[PDB]
């Protein structure tokens, strides 16, 4: 047909090709562009590890005060929460780990980082893990650090990014139409007296004007603190810091399915076509 | 208008348009010609440049 | 041959000539204007040529 | 060459210079935009005129 | 990858409009993802609500940007904003303002006037203005001039023997540049947005002054009583009563340096509250013919 | 795509040159190309003081390059776009850390002049890369320098109220992951009266702000549980000064802390994905 005969142009090749002359200009066939990303390849301990948990979930690497260690563990945001609950949901906490002990020592200092209150800058997001093998010691895992992410293998399949549902808030649904073709996922760190939290932000807004309407949101969580507290010492007027993950494909929503452990059911929110980009740390 | 102690040199600079003449031997120089190659410099989805 | 120099105060090494144009006094200006004696009382194109 | 000297005032020998010489390298270099619609149009086929 | 969106009218644009758009051709407009309105900015900025440039500056950051490039009846091109890509942009823009800088480009909302900016559409029910671009000084000064002015009116408004309006709107009044002063368009009241941005600057600013480095008092206060400086032009050779009456206590350098911490992590907030509104990082803007190129930072 | 820069030396060289660029094969550098305006050179040159603010912001004008290779005639570079990634390794004058680190910031070098000018003689271009340095490293480093240049201006304003040992003990010493590094010295009092002049204007400006937006809102709880928050004796003297001084001072505080808000932050912010140790190169791209 004229479709396939018009085909020669659309077929492959992004940019375009001098055909011929006195010189060859420009060659991009057999490559489709789509741009691969780099990958952060991490060895872990497979103690600090579960096996159950699915690929693409976000990470969290706490980076080694130690000199004299070649391996680095990791953090997810459930295993941070039953660490925080340890260091003072959760039946979803202990449901999927059972000692805390290596990861509380694991980290040299957890009660003397969050009374200086310096917890932001030592946890560096690797975004989701994608890739993964399973060993009984010194675990290798592999996460797609900026870009889109894609498994590592010829298959290059998609993976679906699980971020939990319960540890997720949605801005726009407690705000109650800007651009609705950007869709970008925030985690924000969360201090208070009982226990510190990560939470997790899907916002259809830029990145720089989202952390205004973070504290208009956030505001009655700070109308809680400073009745009973006065900072000495001081540090603990930070409340809190937000970064970007990345963004991900508003055309197509997050579907809600279940990352199931064999005690009990767990719902989690499903990101499809997630492009992973960690930015730096923005305190409130 | 009164005379100071002392006396001054000023210095000025002057820049001149002026044509020259180039005179060369023949072969004088000694030249290696290359070919030319055609290469991308960016590649911008309105219009790429060469 | 029968004179040193015409001018004391623009011909040794710390005179008043050298420590307006020199480049080893003029760590505070501004690099944008020129100047005409910069030309001479430079150390480096001094000893360049 | 020399000459040789008539009166033997100093010997006249062979004075081979050994000279090297640099090859003095330019890379000339411009730039030419094309549109990417008129690319695209030299890609496509033509049936109506 | 696309950047060709087309979007329709609904209604015959009139021929004597077309001139104009013809005119107004590499500019900017923006989105609002097609339909007919709120593609610009008349539906948030329109004549019934006071300027406050802070709603439409909601909007302009919070959507993505585009430019127009193409203008037919019934039809009409657009090319959105897509970060990694070297946009074509022509100053085509009634307040002048050379690129001799070529530093880093800014948009803003039009505060130069209405008229500068507007397009009249008797097609459709629809009107469109353009957002202002502006270089990065001219538009962050500008920005502190419309948020000092929104500040301070309403105090000067506050005051009751209010002998002195017109002192602000010609001393703080036009726009700093060395080839010109160009008068801007000034609102009364500062809308909600505007207070809810000076609330949170406040919010920040009343968290900062609770840690001031002691040593640096010591500093204004030892070049005051040195050589008046240029940049000590604003004392005037005077000691202001308040860091005279909060150097009663002594150096020290253990304080110091948490002060220092904090005050790197609220500046660096600060800095991120004042990167509002979308940037654009410029390579050679061609001054011959009025185009830059320059992509989404 | 081929983002190579070839920049044309005007004189040939000899084998001093090639020992310093294979020696600082892999740091980074600006660009506008033409050999003069290559590096720093323009802004470390000698013919003034080397400013800092002035070089923060011609840094942060033109785009960045990494060196790649060196020949006799040629100085092959590769210039950095936001698209795509690149690699970097050290080659450094101090050769401080990679931990793995998530955010990396590209200083100019405020530790010494020639500790990145690479000085060539045969042409006077004297190219002197930046500083690459990570983000806390950069932040703690800018902090215990600015300090550094206050405490030391006002010891020789005044000899009674400071000394040296027992900052020398304090702020002399970086410290950052299980390493202990060690840094001692007009850039940085110009820096320090940008500082100095900011925080002095900072009690008036915060006053006024708050006198201004204090009782807009009639009864949040925001806002009386931040308005407890200030100085009680940060609060008096407002009315005593006129309308149009006083917004002189605000305007020259508000420009001077928008300079400074972007100062502060780290400059052209590279990032890391990789980092191998024993290969010393990491993984980058623009972000």
């Amino acid at each position: 047909l004229s479709a396939a005969a018009v085909w020669r142009a659309g077929l492959l090749a992004p940019g375009e090709v001098a055909v011929a002359g006195g010189g060859s200009g420009g060659g991009s066939f057999s490559w489709s562009g789509w741009r691969p990303p780099v990958f952060g390849d991490f060895l872990i301990h497979a103690s600090s590890f579960n096996n159950a948990e699915a690929t693409g979930t976000p990470l969290f690497q706490f980076k080694q005060s130690d000199p004299f260690s070649g391996v680095d563990a990791v953090f997810t945001p459930l295993s941070l929460f039953i660490l925080m609950n340890h260091g003072r949901l959760t039946r979803m906490a202990n449901l999927l780990y059972d000692s805390p002990a290596t990861l509380a020592d694991l980290v040299p200092d957890f009660g003397r980082l969050v009374a200086d209150r310096r917890f932001h800058n030592f946890i560096t997001p690797v975004g989701p893990l994608v890739e993964n093998i399973k060993s009984t010691y010194l675990n290798k895992i592999t996460t797609v650090v900026h870009g889109p992410v894609v498994s590592k293998a010829i298959p290059r399949s998609t993976v679906k990014v699980t971020v939990p549902q319960e540890a997720f808030v949605d801005l726009d649904a407690w705000l109650s139409q800007p651009c609705p073709a950007d869709a970008r996922l925030y985690v924000a760190l969360t201090y208070e007296e009982a226990g510190p939290r990560f939470t997790f932000f899907q916002s259809s807004r830029g990145h720089c004007q989202i952390m205004n309407i973070l504290r208009i949101y956030y505001s009655p969580s700070i109308m809680h603190r400073y009745a009973v507290v006065q900072p000495l010492h001081i540090e603990e007027l930070t409340f809190g810091a937000v970064a970007c993950l990345g963004t991900f494909s508003a055309t197509d929503g997050w579907r809600r399915s279940a990352f199931n452990y064999r005690g009990s059911s767990l719902p989690v929110v499903e990101i499809d076509s997630f492009y992973s980009n960690v930015s730096d740390w923005e305190v409130i | 208008k009164i005379h100071p102690g002392v006396a001054m040199t000023v210095v000025r600079t002057d820049e001149i348009l002026s044509e020259n003449i180039l005179f060369s031997s023949r072969a004088s120089t000694s030249m290696f010609i290359g070919t030319p190659n055609v290469s991308r410099r960016e590649a911008r989805v309105d219009a790429v440049t060469f | 041959e029968y004179r040193s120099t015409v001018n004391p105060w623009a011909s040794q090494l710390g005179s008043l000539g050298d420590i307006m144009y020199n480049s080893s006094y003029r760590q505070t200006a501004v690099p944008g204007l020129y100047s005409p004696c910069r030309a001479f009382f430079n150390k480096e194109e001094l000893l360049r040529n | 060459p020399t000459i040789a000297h008539g009166d033997g005032r100093r010997p006249s020998k062979q004075r081979t210079f050994i000279v090297v010489k640099n090859c003095h390298k330019h890379h000339i270099s411009t730039e030419m935009e094309l549109s990417m619609l008129d690319l695209e149009i030299l890609h496509s086929i033509p049936e109506t005129p | 990858m696309d950047l060709k969106v087309v979007v329709s009218l609904s209604s015959r644009l009139y021929t004597d409009e077309i001139a104009k758009m013809q005119q107004r051709i590499g500019c900017i407009l923006p989105l609002a993802s097609q339909n007919v309105q709120g593609l610009g900015l008349g539906q948030v900025y329109s004549l019934e609500t006071v300027p406050d440039y802070v709603s439409m500056y909601n909007y302009l950051s919070d959507c993505t940007l585009a430019v127009l490039d193409e203008v037919s009846v019934d039809s009409l091109i657009l090319t959105k904003i897509v970060p990694g890509q070297t946009y074509a942009i022509k100053n085509k823009y009634q307040p002048f303002f050379q690129w001799h800088g070529t530093g880093s480009l800014s948009v803003m909302p039009p505060v130069f006037g209405r008229e500068h900016a507007t397009v009249k559409l008797e097609s459709n029910d629809v009107d469109i203005v353009f957002p202002m671009v502006l270089p990065t000084p001219i538009a962050e000064e500008v920005l502190q001039k419309i948020l000092l002015f929104n500040v301070y009116s309403r105090v000067v408004m506050q005051a009751p023997g209010n002998a002195d309006m017109l002192d602000v709107h010609m001393h703080l009044g036009s726009v700093s540049y060395l080839g010109h002063h160009y008068e801007l368009a000034l609102p009364e009241v500062p809308g909600p947005l505007g207070l809810a941005l000076l609330d949170n600057l406040s919010l920040y600013f009343c968290i900062m002054v609770t840690l001031l480095p002691r040593a640096s008092m010591r500093l204004v206060r030892g070049l005051i009583r040195h050589e008046h400086h240029d940049l000590l032009n604003l004392f005037q050779e005077m000691v202001p009563d308040e860091i005279a009456r909060i150097d009663l206590d002594d150096l020290s350098v253990a304080d110091d340096l948490s002060r220092m911490r904090v005050m790197m992590t609220y500046l660096q907030s600060l800095a991120s509250l004042f990167n509002l509104g979308p940037r654009l990082a410029t390579a050679a803007y061609s001054q011959e013919t009025l185009t830059a190129t320059c992509w989404l930072r």
